[PDB]
C-alpha cells in the first residue's frame, strides 16, 4: 500500500493538474513543444497532450488509452475523464491507508456506486425525439454546449448556423466522411462560408475555361503518367530505332483511343488519380474537358461522395455505372492559391464547410470541434435521451450515491461517500479555471437539487447559479453515459495494482 | 548568416524573422505573424512588423492586475472591432483609376531603403504594371501576372518594364548563327527532342555493321522530320522546358535548326510556361502530331539585349490578344544584394494598389491613426466602469508606442512630438502626422505619407490576433 | 545562435575591413609594389590587383 | 571584469534591486508573510523584517549596499514600522524606469523628485494632529491607540494586549513631566525560551545567565534586614587572593618564611570577607571568577555572589541601583552601595540554568520587559519588534504632530502634487506627477496581500477626500470594512513618514546618476 502504490496516486494527480487549466469552456489551451523537429501544437483535448508527454508512471500511460476511447466516442471535454479518475486515487490514499480497508473493498464500493450512477443518468434523461421541427431548432442550442471549449468561442453564433445546416444537407448521413472541412489561412472565423457543393484546392489546365455550366464530372483510378506500364519484366526487341520510335509514338495514339472512349461519354470534366502527361492533357483541351490530377488516395474519394459518381476504370460502356453532374464548376480564387468551386450537385449525398482563420493553430484545432459536433448531432438522432450539463449532473448523481450509502451503511459507506465527494470535486475543478468562489457556487447548486430543483447549474460567465435550459446547456445521454461509465471503470483497474515491476530498458 | 552561409542584409521584418533562430517556444509563433502580414498586407512590412511586439508591453502591465487572460483577450477583440470602425470614418475617397494618386499613395511604400533615390523611375513602372493588369470590378488581381526579372549589372535607372514576352535564360549559343529574329512565329514545346529512349528495357538487335550507321541515320531523320514540320509552319522561335530531366537533347539538333535559321531555348521551368502562355497566347505544343500553325503565335520583332555581358531575350508585339495578358520588368542592379533590396521594395508597391482596388478607402498614416484611435478608445473606456475600463485605456496607451519609437529612431524627442500630437489631435482634423524631413508635425498629404485602409485594418487584425495566441498559452510543457 | 548588438558589431566590422585594406594600400601609385599571398593549397599569385586578391582572400567577418 | 555601458548598467542595475525588493513586497503590512534565510554558517533565521533580511543576505550586484546603507541611517533616525517602510523605500526607483523610455534625462528625473518632495510634506502638515496639546492622561490614551496599529506588526499579533502594557509602561518610567525627553539606551530586552508567550510581565533590571555558585544556600532571599535596597555592590577589580601581577620572584631562606606564605592567603581570606561583611552588602558581583577557598565563607557570612558577568550588563546595574561599582578593594565603602528592591532566580525549566533576575519595583533608570515564549525563533523577532517601539514613542516626543495611518498620507499628497505639477508645466509636469505616481503604488500594494481591489479602494480614497479634507479615510489593511481610521485608532508619527520618505528620495537622486559600474576585488 505504501511502497506498492506511491507514484500511482500523486503522480497521476500531478498529470491532471497540468490539464486542470484546460477543463471547462473558460479554460485555456496548453502549448506542446516537442524536443524533436522543433515543432509545436496547441490543443485543449488531452488525447494529443497525454500522447506526446513523457510518462514515467505506467499508470499515467493507462490514462492515455482511456483518453483515446473518449477521443473517438466523444472527443470534446475529455480532460474531465482522467481528472475524475485522479480524484478517486486521492480518496484511495486515505481509505486504504488511514482507514485501513482492503483495496478490493474500496473497488467494490465503486462497483456498487457505478451501478447506482447508471440509474441516476437514465432517470434524469430528457427525451427529445419525434418531430424534427423543434428538434433541429433545439440542435442549435444543444450544440453550443460542447461546440466551443476553446478561446475561439467568438465563432459560436457564426458556426451554429453552419453546423445546423451541415446535417440538414446530409439528410440522415451518419458517416463523417460525407462532410468536407476546408482549412484556409488568413481572414476571420466569421468569414467562414457554407455552400452546396465542394471546393477543391487544385486548379484547371492552362486553356481550360474558367466557367462551365451543366458539366458532367467523371473520375477514375487509372494512370495517365506516360506510355503503358503493362506487366512486370517487359522489354522492347527491335531491329533498329525505326520500329522503336513508332512503338513509343503509337501508344500516345492508343491512349487517345482511350480518350476517344472518354469523348463517347460526353463528360465536360475529367479527373485522374495520378499525374497526366502533356500530350493527353492537350487532348482534353481539344475536347473541352477539364482535368484534375495529383490525388494520392482520398483525393478521388472525397469528390466521389459529393458528385455521387463512380470510379470507371474501363471506359467501355457509356450506359451503366454513374454519371455525375454539377450546375456550376467555375474556378473561384479564395485567398492566395486558386480553388475549384463546385455548385449545384446532383443530390445532397455530401456537403462541404469552408473555414477561414488567421492562425494555422486555429484551423487544425477547430477542425476537431466541428468533427466532434457532427458526431453529437448523429448521436442525438440515434439516442433520443439528453441530460443537462454545466456542473448540475455531478450533483444529481451525488444525491443518488448518498441515497445508496444509507441502504448499504457498514464500512463500505466510506468508499461510497468518497465516490460522491469525488463527484463534488469535479465542479470545483470545473469552476477553478474561471476563478470564482467554489464554496459559494457549489453550496448553492448542491442544496438546490436536494430541494427538488434539477434545472439549476453552474454559470461561469456571470458567476452565479442559472437555469441550464435558458442558457442552452444540454448534453446527450450518449455523451454523458460514455464519460461516466468509462471514467468509473478507468480507476477501477488502477486500484488493482499491488506491485510495481520495472523491466530492464533495452 | 544562415547555416549554409547565405548573407542577407535587409530591414524587412518578414525576412529577418524567417531565418531567425528562436529557442523560445512561444516566440517561434511570432514568425507566423510576419507570414500572415506578407500574405494579407504584403506592403510596408517595416512599419507593420512593430505590431508584433508592440502589445507585449501592454500585456505585461496587465499581468500584475490579476485579470484573467480571457477577459484581457476578449477586451482586445472588441477594441479591435471598434478600431476598424474608427479607420473607416477617417478614410479618404479615392477613385479606382487615376494617375497622380497612385504615384502619391505608393510613394510611401516606395521609400524605405536608400534605393528610394531611384524610386522616381520606379513609380511609373509600378503604376503602369497595375494599370495594364487589373479589372474595374475589383477582383483579387493576382500578383503572379507580374514577374520580376533578376539580372546582374547596370543601375536601377536602367530598369524598364517590357511590354511583351521576356526570356531570362539564353540559348545554347554554340552555333549562334542567327543574330536576330523578326516577323517569326514563337512556339511553345512541352516535349523534348531526343532519340527515343523509353523507360522500359530497350534491346536493339544489330545483325549488320551497316545497321549501326543506319540507326544513326534514323535518329537524324526522325528528329529532323519534327523540324521539317516546324520549318513548314515558319516558326523560327522554339521554347523547350527543363532539359536536365530525362531526354535532354543531342548535339545534332543545332546543325538542323541553324540551317533552317530557327532559334531554340531550353531549361525553362514548367511554371514559367504557364506564365508565358497567358501573355503570348500561344497554344503549347505537346507533340508533333498536335503541332500546327493555328497553335503557334506570332510577334513583330524579337530583340536580344546584351548589357554588361548578360544577354536577355525580349519580344515586341503580341499577335492574338487574349483576356489574360501578362507583364514583366527587368530589375537592373549592381549585385544580388541591391536586387534583393529592390525585390522587397517592388512587392510593397504592388500590394498598396492591390489593396486600393479591393478597398478604395485611404487614410493618412505616420502617427495619425495611433493617436486618433487611442483618443476615441480611452474616452469611451471610462464610460464602461468595469474591467474594460482598465484594459482599453491601457491598450490606448500602447498605441503611442509606435510614434514614440519613430521619434527616438529619428533622433527627435519622443515627448516633444507626442506633446505636439496630443495637443493637435485633441480636437483634430486629418492628415496630421510625423514628418522626418521637417522634424515636426505637418500635413502628410504633401509629404507623401499615407497607407491603405485595408492594410491598416489587416495590420490591427493580425496585431489583435497575435496577442490572442500569446494569451492562449497558459502553460509551457515540453513534449516528446 | 550567436547575436551581438550595439557598437560591438560596427567596431569589429571597421577594424576588419581596415586591416585588410592597409595590406593593399602599399600598391597605391607608381611607387606601389606587388605582394604575395599564401593559399596553403600550393598555388600563389603575386599581383597588386585588388579584384583577384579580395576574391582569393578568405573573408572572416561577413561584413567584409 | 565586464564592460557595461549605455542602458546596460543604467537599467538592469535598477532592475536588479527591483526584483530583489519585490521579494519582501509580500511581507508588507500585518497581512504579510515570513521568510527563511540560511546564514553562510549554516544557521537559519526566519523573519519577515526587511532590514533584518537584507542585512544578513549576501547578494551579487553592488546596489544591495545602497539598500543596506539606507537601513543603517533609518535605524538611528526613525526605524519605526520597518516592515511597512522597507517596501516604499524602493518604490521610487520603479517609476524612474518609465521616464527613461520617454526620453527624460536621468538627472532631470532625480532633480524632479526633490522639487515635489518639499511640496508633499507641506500638504501633510495640514491634516496632522497635535497630541501634546492634551494632558498626561490623554497622552497615554493616545499611546494606547497608537500601540494597537503601530506596535503590533509582526507575528504574536494574535494577542496584542499582553505586549500593549509592556511598551506603554516602559516609557512611563523614564520620561519628563513636560513630555520632552527620550532614552532608549538604558532599555534592554533579554528574553528566554520557555512557558507561553502570554506569560510576559514587566520586570525592570537585567537577567544574568550565571546563578549563585556554591549551591549550599537558598536560591533567592527576597527580604533584607538592613532594608535600604539590599545593599547591592559590584567589584571592578577581579576577586583573587592578593598577589603581584607583575613578574616577581620569591626567596625562601627558612621554614618560617614558608609558613608565613601559608598564613599569607589565610589572613587575606578573612580580610576580604570582613571588608564586605562590614559594609553589609548582600549582592556582590565578581567580574572574573572568584577564589575556591572563599566559595564557602561568602555563604558563611551570607554573601551571595556570582562569577563571569559581562561588562555590558554591569553598566546597566550600576545606573539602575544608583550606585557605583567598586574600583578597588581599598576603595570599598558604604557610599557606593546600590538599591535593589527584589532579587530572585527564575525556575525556568526543570533544571537547565537558573536565571538570576534583578528587579527594582520603584522608579529606576534601567527599564526591561520580562519576556518568555515557547517558540525559539520568535524571540529575536518579537524583541526587535518591541525595540522599535522605543523609537515610536521617541517620534511622538520630539515631534508632537501625528497623522492618521493606513496609507492615507500618500493619497492626500497625491492630489496636491498633481495640482502643483501644472504650475511648472514644461517637462517637469510629467516628472512631478511621476513622483506622486510612485507614491500611489503604496496603497495598491497594501490591498494586494489582503485580496482587495487595489484601484477600487484607491479610487474611493481620492473621491472621499475630495468632498472632505479630513485624512481619516485610508487603506484598510486588516479587513475592518469601512475605511475611517479615526474609529479604528490608526495613527502614524509625522516625522516617521517624513524622514523615511525624504531620506529615500535624497538617496535615489545619486542612485539614478550611476552610469558605469566598476567592481574590484578586496
Amino acid at each position: 500500500a505504501e511502497n506498492a502504490r506511491l507514484s500511482a496516486f500523486v503522480g497521476a494527480i500531478a498529470v491532471g493538474d497540468l490539464v486542470k487549466s484546460t477543463l471547462g469552456p473558460k479554460g485555456m489551451d496548453k502549448l506542446l513543444q516537442s524536443a524533436s523537429s522543433n515543432t509545436c501544437m496547441v490543443t485543449n483535448d488531452g488525447a494529443t497532450i497525454l500522447k506526446s508527454i513523457p510518462l514515467d508512471n505506467p499508470a499515467a500511460k493507462v490514462l492515455v488509452n482511456i483518453s483515446k476511447v473518449q477521443d473517438d466516442e466523444v472527443g470534446d471535454g475529455t480532460t474531465s475523464v482522467t481528472v475524475l479518475s485522479a480524484e478517486l486515487l486521492r480518496e484511495a490514499e486515505k481509505l486504504i491507508d488511514q482507514s485501513k480497508i482492503h483495496p478490493q473493498t474500496i473497488i467494490e464500493g465503486y462497483r456498487l456506486a457505478s451501478a447506482a450512477a447508471l440509474d441516476a443518468l437514465t432517470k434524469a434523461a430528457v427525451d427529445n425525439s419525434h418531430d424534427k421541427t423543434m428538434f433541429r431548432e433545439d440542435l442549435i442550442h444543444i450544440a453550443k454546449t460542447t461546440l466551443s471549449s476553446k478561446i475561439l468561442s467568438q465563432d459560436k453564433d457564426h458556426f451554429a448556423e453552419l453546423a445546423t445546416n451541415a446535417i440538414l444537407r446530409l439528410k440522415g448521413s451518419t458517416n463523417l466522411e460525407h462532410i468536407q472541412i476546408i482549412k484556409i489561412l488568413g481572414g476571420k472565423l466569421s468569414d467562414s462560408f457554407l455552400d452546396e457543393g465542394f471546393i477543391l484546392a487544385k486548379k484547371f489546365g492552362n486553356n481550360q475555361p474558367k466557367r462551365i455550366e451543366n458539366a458532367k464530372i467523371l473520375i477514375a483510378n487509372t494512370t495517365l503518367d506516360t506510355d503503358k506500364v503493362k506487366i512486370f519484366g517487359t522489354k522492347f526487341k527491335v531491329d533498329s530505332t525505326a520500329k522503336l520510335a513508332q512503338l513509343e509514338k503509337a501508344e500516345r495514339e492508343k491512349m487517345k483511343n482511350k480518350i476517344a472512349k472518354i469523348s463517347k461519354f460526353g463528360i465536360n470534366t475529367f479527373i485522374n488519380r495520378q499525374l497526366i502527361y502533356d500530350y493527353p492533357e492537350q487532348l482534353f483541351t481539344d475536347l473541352g474537358i477539364n482535368s484534375i490530377e495529383h490525388a494520392d488516395f482520398e483525393g478521388v474519394e472525397r469528390l466521389a461522395l459529393v458528385t455521387g459518381g463512380e470510379v470507371v476504370s474501363t471506359f467501355d460502356e457509356p450506359s451503366k455505372c454513374k454519371l455525375g453532374e454539377c450546375d456550376v464548376i467555375e474556378e473561384i480564387m479564395l485567398g492566395e492559391q486558386p480553388f475549384l468551386k463546385f455548385s449545384g450537385c446532383k443530390a445532397g449525398e455530401a456537403c462541404t464547410i469552408v473555414l477561414r482563420g488567421a492562425t494555422d493553430q486555429t484551423l487544425d484545432e477547430a477542425e476537431r470541434s466541428l468533427h466532434d459536433a457532427l458526431s453529437v448531432l448523429s448521436q442525438t438522432t440515434k439516442e433520443t435521451r439528453t441530460v443537462l450539463g454545466g456542473g448540475c449532473a455531478e450533483m444529481v448523481m451525488s444525491k443518488a450515491v448518498d441515497t445508496e450509502a444509507q441502504n448499504i451503511d457498514g464500512k463500505k459507506s466510506l468508499a461510497v461517500e468518497a465516490f460522491a465527494r469525488a463527484l463534488r470535486q469535479l465542479p470545483t475543478i470545473l469552476a477553478d479555471n474561471a476563478g470564482f468562489d467554489s464554496s459559494e457556487l457549489v453550496s448553492k447548486l448542491r442544496s438546490s437539487i436536494y430541494n427538488g430543483i434539477s434545472t439549476s447549474g453552474l454559470d461561469l460567465n456571470n458567476g452565479t447559479i442559472a437555469d441550464m435550459r435558458q442558457l442552452g446547456i444540454v448534453e446527450s445521454y450518449k455523451l454523458k453515459r460514455a464519460v461516466v461509465s468509462s471514467a468509473s471503470e478507468a480507476a477501477e483497474v488502477l486500484l488493482r495494482v499491488d506491485n510495481i515491476i520495472r523491466a530492464r530498458p533495452r | 548568416k544562415t547555416s549554409r552561409g547565405e548573407i542577407i542584409i535587409s530591414n524587412d521584418g518578414h525576412t529577418i524573422l524567417k531565418q531567425m533562430a528562436i529557442l523560445h517556444p512561444v516566440a517561434r509563433m511570432l514568425v507566423e505573424v510576419s507570414a500572415a502580414q506578407d500574405s494579407e498586407a504584403g506592403d510596408g512590412t517595416t512599419s507593420v512588423v512593430i505590431l508584433t511586439g508592440a502589445l507585449l508591453g501592454a500585456a505585461e502591465r496587465l499581468l500584475n492586475k490579476g485579470i484573467h487572460p480571457t477577459i484581457i483577450a476578449d477586451s482586445f477583440q472588441s477594441a479591435a472591432k471598434r478600431s476598424v470602425d474608427i479607420l473607416l470614418e477617417m478614410c479618404h475617397k479615392v477613385s479606382l483609376s487615376d494617375r497622380e494618386q497612385l504615384v502619391r499613395a505608393a510613394s510611401t511604400s516606395l521609400s524605405s531603403k536608400i534605393v528610394s533615390q531611384y524610386s522616381s523611375f520606379l513609380a511609373p513602372l509600378a503604376v503602369d504594371s497595375v494599370l495594364k493588369i487589373s479589372d474595374e470590378n475589383s477582383k483579387n488581381v493576382d500578383l503572379n501576372d507580374i514577374r520580376l526579372v533578376k539580372k546582374v549589372g547596370g543601375t536601377i535607372d536602367d530598369t524598364e518594364m517590357i511590354d511583351g514576352v521576356v526570356l531570362t535564360q539564353t540559348a545554347i549559343k554554340s552555333a549562334g548563327g542567327p543574330t536576330r529574329k523578326e516577323k517569326a512565329k514563337i512556339g511553345l514545346i512541352q516535349f523534348q527532342i531526343s532519340p527515343p529512349k523509353p523507360d522500359t528495357e530497350n534491346n536493339i538487335i544489330v545483325n549488320d555493321y551497316r545497321q549501326m550507321d543506319k540507326i544513326l541515320k534514323e535518329e537524324r531523320a526522325y528528329l529532323l522530320n519534327i523540324c521539317k514540320k516546324i520549318k513548314k509552319a515558319k516558326c523560327n522561335v522554339l521554347l523547350i522546358q527543363k532539359s536536365i530531366l530525362r531526354d535532354a537533347v543531342n548535339d545534332l539538333a543545332l546543325h538542323f535548326l541553324s540551317k533552317l535559321n530557327i532559334m531554340v531555348v531550353k531549361d525553362i521551368e514548367r511554371e514559367e510556361i504557364e506564365f508565358l502562355s497567358k501573355g503570348l497566347g500561344c497554344k503549347p505544343i505537346a507533340d508533333i502530331e498536335l503541332f500546327t500553325e493555328d497553335r503557334l503565335g506570332s510577334a513583330d520583332l524579337v530583340e536580344e539585349i546584351d548589357s554588361d555581358g548578360s544577354k536577355i531575350v525580349r519580344v515586341t508585339g503580341i499577335r492574338n490578344n487574349n483576356a489574360r495578358p501578362t507583364v514583366s520588368v527587368v530589375i537592373r542592379g549592381a549585385n544580388n544584394m541591391i536586387i534583393d533590396e529592390t525585390e522587397r521594395s517592388l512587392h510593397d508597391a504592388l500590394c498598396v494598389i492591390r489593396c486600393l482596388v479591393k478597398e478604395r478607402g485611404l487614410i493618412a498614416g505616420g502617427g495619425a491613426p495611433e493617436i486618433e484611435i487611442s483618443r476615441r478608445l480611452s474616452k469611451e473606456a471610462r464610460s464602461m466602469e468595469g474591467v474594460q475600463a482598465f484594459i482599453w485605456q491601457e491598450f490606448a496607451s500602447a498605441l503611442e508606442v509606435i510614434p514614440t519609437t519613430l521619434a527616438e529612431n529619428a533622433g527627435l524627442n519622443s515627448i516633444k512630438v507626442v506633446t505636439e500630437l496630443r495637443s493637435k489631435h485633441e480636437n483634430g482634423e486629418l492628415n496630421d502626422g510625423i514628418s522626418v524631413r521637417r522634424s515636426g508635425t505637418t500635413n502628410t498629404y504633401e509629404e507623401h505619407i499615407l497607407q491603405p485602409v485595408l492594410v491598416s485594418t489587416s495590420a490591427i487584425t493580425l496585431a489583435s490576433e497575435c496577442v490572442k495566441s500569446i494569451l492562449r498559452i497558459d502553460d509551457i510543457a515540453f513534449s516528446r | 545562435g550567436e547575436k551581438i548588438s550595439g557598437d560591438d558589431i560596427r567596431n569589429q566590422n571597421v577594424l576588419a575591413t581596415m586591416a585588410v585594406a592597409n595590406v593593399v594600400k602599399s600598391s597605391l601609385g607608381p611607387v606601389g609594389l606587388d605582394k604575395m599571398l599564401v593559399d596553403d593549397i600550393g598555388d600563389f599569385t603575386v599581383t597588386n590587383d585588388g579584384a583577384t586578391i579580395l576574391s582569393l582572400l578568405d573573408v572572416q567577418h561577413p561584413a567584409g | 571584469k565586464k564592460r557595461q555601458h549605455g542602458l546596460e548598467a543604467k537599467k538592469s542595475h535598477i532592475l536588479a534591486a527591483r526584483s530583489v525588493a519585490s521579494i519582501i513586497k509580500t511581507s508588507l503590512g500585518p497581512r504579510g508573510l515570513d521568510k527563511i534565510l540560511i546564514s553562510p554558517d549554516g544557521e537559519i533565521t526566519i523573519t519577515n523584517d526587511g532590514a533584518t533580511i537584507l542585512s544578513q543576505m549576501e547578494l551579487d550586484n553592488e546596489i544591495a549596499k545602497l539598500l543596506v546603507q539606507l537601513s543603517k541611517s533609518q535605524d538611528d533616525e526613525i526605524g519605526d514600522g520597518t516592515t511597512g517602510v522597507v517596501v516604499l523605500a524602493s518604490a521610487l526607483l520603479d517609476q524612474a524606469l518609465e521616464l527613461i523610455q520617454k526620453g527624460i534625462h536621468p538627472i532631470k528625473i532625480a532633480n524632479g523628485f526633490d522639487e515635489a518632495a518639499k511640496l508633499a510634506i507641506s500638504k501633510l502638515e495640514e491634516t496632522c494632529d497635535d497630541i501634546s496639546a492634551s494632558n498626561d492622561e490623554l497622552f497615554r490614551d493616545f499611546l494606547l491607540r497608537a500601540a494597537k496599529t503601530s506596535l503590533g506588526s509582526k507575528i504574536v499579533s494574535k494577542d496584542h494586549d499582553r505586549f500593549a502594557e509592556m511598551a506603554v509602561e516602559a516609557v512611563i518610567n523614564v520620561m519628563d513631566k513636560d513630555r520632552k525627553d527620550v532614552d532608549f539606551d538604558l532599555i534592554k530586552m533579554q528574553g528566554r525560551v520557555g512557558g507561553s508567550i502570554s506569560d510576559s510581565k514587566l520586570i525592570n533590571g537585567v537577567i544574568l545567565d550565571k546563578d549563585f555558585s556554591h549551591p549550599q544556600m537558598p536560591k533567592c532571599v527576597l527580604p533584607k534586614e538592613g532594608s535600604d535596597g539590599v545593599k547591592l555592590a559590584i567589584l571592578t577589580c577581579p576577586f583573587e587572593p592578593p598577589k603581584p601581577k607583575t613578574k616577581h620572584k620569591l626567596d625562601i631562606s627558612s621554614v618560617e618564611e614558608y609558613q608565613k606564605l601559608q598564613t599569607y592567603e589565610q589572613d587575606k581570606f578573612k580580610e576580604m570577607i570582613d571588608d564586605v561583611k562590614k559594609a553589609g552588602a548582600d549582592v556582590v558581583i565578581c567580574q572574573w571568577g572568584f577564589d575556591d577557598e572563599a566559595n564557602h565563607l561568602l555563604l558563611q557570612n551570607d554573601l551571595p555572589a556570582v562569577r563571569w558577568v559581562g561588562g555590558q550588563e554591569l553598566e546597566h546595574i550600576a545606573i539602575s541601583t544608583n550606585g557605583r561599582i567598586v574600583p578597588r578593594f581599598q576603595d570599598l565603602s558604604k557610599d557606593k552601595l546600590g538599591t535593589c528592591s527584589r532579587i530572585y532566580e527564575q525556575e525556568f525549566g526543570t533544571t537547565k540554568d537558573r536565571m538570576l533576575i534583578i528587579e527594582q519595583s520603584k522608579e529606576t533608570k534601567t527599564v526591561t520587559c520580562f519576556v518568555r515564549g515557547s517558540n525559539k525563533m520568535i524571540v529575536d523577532e518579537a524583541e526587535r519588534a518591541l525595540h522599535d517601539s522605543l523609537c515610536v514613542v521617541r517620534n511622538l516626543v520630539k515631534d508632537s504632530r501625528v497623522v492618521y495611518g493606513g496609507g492615507a498620507a500618500e493619497v492626500t499628497m497625491s492630489l496636491a502634487v498633481s495640482e502643483e505639477a501644472d504650475k511648472q508645466r514644461g517637462i517637469d509636469q510629467y516628472a512631478f506627477r511621476g513622483f506622486a505616481q510612485a507614491l500611489d503604488t503604496i496603497p495598491m500594494t497594501l490591498a494586494e496581500n489582503s485580496g482587495l481591489d487595489p484601484i477600487g479602494t484607491l479610487s474611493t480614497l481620492k473621491s472621499k477626500q475630495l468632498k472632505e479634507k479630513i485624512s481619516n479615510i485610508g487603506v484598510d489593511c486588516l479587513g475592518y470594512g469601512s475605511n475611517d481610521m479615526k474609529e479604528l485608532f490608526v495613527v502614524d508619527p509625522f516625522i516617521g513618514k517624513k524622514q523615511q520618505i525624504l531620506l529615500a528620495t535624497q538617496l535615489c537622486r545619486m542612485i539614478l546618476k550611476i552610469d558605469n559600474v566598476i567592481i574590484s576585488g578586496k
